[PDB]
């Protein structure tokens, strides 16, 4: 659980200047400290994984210096036209998932990946409750069996939180959520890596992504390519 | 070169374990060097033979002062399995067990190998195992068991000047390691201080399983050692716990004619199958 | 953790209470068995293995477990009979200047064989491609250095960690343990444990020349009677202790009760009196 | 939990003879008074199933 705050709309551009704090501590172990911009429809995009060297994109947004106990990441002098959430991660201690923040709403005005690698999923159209579906999130570039993904979840007004992590062949950690009836099963090592539902609970209605790389333990991985979700639609 | 022989005579019978006696009769059986037999007469006057170690080696050396230093102790003296190298260098003994193969030549500066790979023991023992018609000779009884390596050694500053040969006279051996070392060894190489910039001659033995009546001295030393399987008169002494046997008549081991060959006999191959009458048809089944 | 020790230490008294005051561990929980019957246990060699690690991650070091460091530097399969011995080295070990020195192999292809130490350096190759030697989008490090500063807490610190390996072939066991001794005690009846030869008697001073290389000792008929001290050199007789036979005179039960007592072999000082052959 | 498991005892058990015990260990001559120090603990392991 961490401090985010609910929204922020006051002096855009300015000095609006979020953060998240509730920390306490000293980011543990490595500060790597990541900011996800999480926006409707397409899947976020990566904004900055470290406090500097920020990645080929928009360079009107850096200078995260960790102040006192919290990653300040400037935002002022961005633009002043955005409509998205803005997630920050920490608490890196040895398994311990919900790493993710609470939505804060960042909109500084409110009125006003693709090709990259793959983006495949299932289409869990009318999902039965229960039962056993699988999705999958085929890469025919980047191998989908040795590098390390992971699958987050996220529901409409909630925040994100880790679902799923798998390391490279020895390692089947779940999340605390589920707490065992999820079963992560690896296809073909060739072909593409699929997922299990095993008897969802009814809280399995979140959407779904299923990410390249890690979210805490973040490598820079080249660059970072997200796919699209899909609603899964419970009728319990 | 045509290796010579040269027979054997009572010397070799060492402390088969440490228990002190005094004035008594010690009748063991263990591995023992046989009295009268053959031992080859390598000389050193250039030699370095692989010998084939079976279960003890009787090494012998009339050196000098330095000429004959170092064993070469192995099983195949390659670099997959381990070996032995104790060597002896100035006033001191290098005792390793690691698995150097060799270089060019067992020679020695050490020149014997020149690798490097893993080792097991590094018992480097400090003090050393090592007058003009006096020369010294050094014998060393080398047994291997499931799971120690014993070394008895014995040096004694013979006097006479005659042809080389072992000379007349009982001299056991003293214990001086026990490296309890496991490992298979069934080749001995041995080597010689060249050092360019009749010598000397080693006498190499093989022991057997016999049975060996020993005396003890009153402090405590072997005085003198009769086997059991030489004559009769060795049989006579060994069945009795004396070494003075009287005049008369007495019962030894009995003798038996050992088997040579075997024979099976059944009767007489009769009754043939007819399978003859089988795999030789025209309309044979469906 | 990519390269660690494998000290293989043998022919010694492996004394184990001794480390119970040489450095403040702070976990000793030795899996396999209890360390007060540890020290009367003789084994072949031992296998040291040491390295460090963080303080979340000592939890990963287990007899089966899964983790970053688990199965991916240093793993332990279900017969591990030594300890999980550890300390804390945040006293030494953490300077600001930049800890670009050790690494834990974040990238790998799969589990590592237990017991196995892979030295290797080159560029972790993700498949689908021919990396002869590149850093970008496909191949990248395999090796991420630690975060290890002074001014940090508890969890995310230098820890120690070193496992002591136990094996049992067929080799004679060379560390056994610490052997005792007690005070010596002449003219005596008692008991006597000298290195395995076990039995009862009287150590008296005797005047044996006993040879430098024979420890023990018998007579003209199989009996022990003599040893040499395993402390500093003197020669001992181990005589046998007082016993003898013992016959009742008895005038008959018809006339008195008055009965007399004769011991065999003795001389009246080892139990009127008198003293016949 | 229900199933008990017993640790080590400086002493040999006798035959026919309840090994009920509740105190702490003590290694040597060093009293750990009731806190699980170092070689100190309570002879009441529980078995793990699966
Ligand atoms: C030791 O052996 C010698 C051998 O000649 C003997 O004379 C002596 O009496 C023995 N014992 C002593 C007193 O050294
Ligand atoms: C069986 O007897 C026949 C006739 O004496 C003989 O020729 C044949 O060799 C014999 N085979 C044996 C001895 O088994
Ligand atoms: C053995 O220990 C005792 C302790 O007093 C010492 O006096 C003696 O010299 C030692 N001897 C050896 C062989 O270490």
């Amino acid at each position: 659980v961490l401090t985010q705050p609910p929204s922020a709309s006051g002096s855009p551009g300015q000095s609006v200047t979020i953060s998240c704090t509730g920390t306490s501590s000293d980011f543990g172990g490595y500060n790597s400290v990541s900011w996800y911009q999480q926006h409707p429809g397409k899947a976020p995009k990566l904004m900055i994984y470290e406090v500097s060297k920020r990645p080929s994109g928009v360079p009107d947004r850096f200078s995260g210096s960790k102040s006192g106990n919290t990653a300040s990441l400037t935002v002022s002098g961005l633009q002043a036209e955005d409509e998205a959430d803005y997630y920050c991660s920490s608490y890196a201690g040895s398994n311990n998932f919900d790493v993710f923040g609470t939505g804060t709403k960042v909109t500084v005005l409110g009125g006003g990946g693709g090709s990259e690698v793959q983006l495949v999923e299932s289409g869990g159209g009318l999902i039965q409750p229960g039962g056993s579906l699988r999705l999958s999130c085929a890469a025919s570039g980047f191998t989908v069996s040795s590098n390390y993904m992971s699958w987050v979840r996220q529901a409409p007004g909630k925040g994100l939180e880790w679902v799923s992590v798998i390391y490279s062949g020895g390692s089947t950690y779940y999340a605390d959520s589920v707490k065992g009836r999820f079963t992560i099963s690896r296809d073909n090592s060739e072909n593409t890596l699929y997922l299990q539902m095993n008897s969802l609970r009814a809280e399995d209605t979140a959407v779904y992504y299923c990410a390249r790389g890690e979210i805490q333990p973040y490598y820079y991985y080249g660059m970072d390519v997200w796919g699209q979700g899909t609603t899964v639609t419970v009728s319990s | 070169l045509p290796p010579a022989y040269t027979n054997s005579f009572t010397r070799g019978v060492y402390y088969p374990d440490k228990v002190f006696r005094s004035s008594v009769l010690h009748s063991t059986q263990d591995l023992f060097l046989p009295f009268f037999s053959n031992v080859t007469w390598f000389h050193v006057i250039f030699d370095n033979p692989v010998l084939p170690f079976n279960d003890g080696v009787y090494f012998a050396s009339i050196e000098k002062s330095n000429i004959i230093r170092g064993w070469i102790f192995g099983t195949t003296l390659d670099s997959k399995t381990q070996s032995l190298l104790i060597v002896n260098n100035a006033t001191n003994v290098v005792i390793k067990v690691c698995e150097f193969q060799f270089c060019n030549d067992p020679f020695l500066e050490f020149r014997v190998y020149s690798s490097a790979n893993n080792c097991t023991f590094e018992y480097v023992s400090q003090p050393f195992l090592m007058q003009g018609n006096f020369k010294n000779l050094r014998e060393f009884v080398f047994k291997n068991i499931d799971g120690y390596f014993k070394i008895y050694s014995k040096h004694t500053p013979i006097i006479v000047r005659e042809p080389e040969d072992l000379p007349q006279g009982f001299s056991a051996l003293e214990p001086l390691v026990d490296l309890p070392i496991g490992i298979n060894i069934t080749r001995f190489q041995t080597l010689l201080a060249l050092h360019r910039s009749g010598a000397a001659a080693y006498y190499v033995g093989y022991l057997q399983p016999r049975t060996f009546l020993l005396k003890y001295n009153e402090n405590g030393t072997i005085t003198d050692a009769v086997d059991c399987a030489l004559d009769p008169l060795s049989e006579t002494k060994c069945t009795l716990k004396s070494f003075t046997v009287e005049k008369g008549i007495y019962q030894t081991s009995n003798f038996r004619v050992q088997p040579t060959e075997s024979i099976v006999r059944f009767p007489n191959i009769t009754n043939l199958c007819p399978f003859d009458e089988v795999f030789n048809a025209t309309r044979f089944a469906s | 953790v990519y390269a660690w020790n494998r000290k293989r230490i043998s022919n010694c008294v492996a004394d184990y209470s001794v480390l119970y005051n040489l450095a403040p561990f702070f976990t000793f929980k030795c899996y396999g068995v209890s360390p007060t019957k540890l020290n009367d246990l003789c084994f072949t060699n031992v296998y040291a293995d040491s390295f460090v690690i963080r303080g979340d991650e000592v939890r990963q070091i287990a007899p089966g477990q899964t983790g970053n460091i688990a199965d991916y530097n240093y793993k332990l399969p279900d017969d591990f009979t030594g300890c999980v011995i550890a300390w804390n080295s945040n006293k030494l070990d953490s300077k600001v200047s930049g800890n670009y020195n050790y690494l834990y192999r974040l990238f790998r292809k799969s589990n590592l064989k237990p017991f196995e130490r892979d030295i290797s350096t080159e560029i972790y190759q993700a498949g689908n491609k021919p990396c002869n030697g590149v850093a970008g989008f496909n191949c990248y490090f395999p090796l991420r250095s630690y975060s290890f500063r002074p001014t940090y807490g508890v969890g995310h610190q230098p820890y120690r960690v070193v496992v002591l390996s136990f094996e049992l072939l067929h080799a004679p066991a060379t560390v056994c343990g610490p052997k005792k001794s007690t005070n010596l005690v002449k003219n005596k009846c008692v008991n006597f444990n000298f290195n395995g030869l076990k039995g009862t008697g009287v150590l008296t001073e005797s005047n044996k020349k006993f040879l430098p290389f024979q420890q023990f000792g018998r007579d003209i008929a199989d009996t022990t009677d003599a040893v040499r001290d395993p402390q500093t050199l003197e020669i001992l007789d181990i005589t046998p202790c007082s016993f003898g036979g013992v016959s009742v005179i008895t005038p008959g039960t018809n006339t008195s009760n008055q009965v007399a007592v004769l011991y065999q072999g003795v001389n009246c000082t080892e139990v009127n009196v008198f003293q016949t052959r």
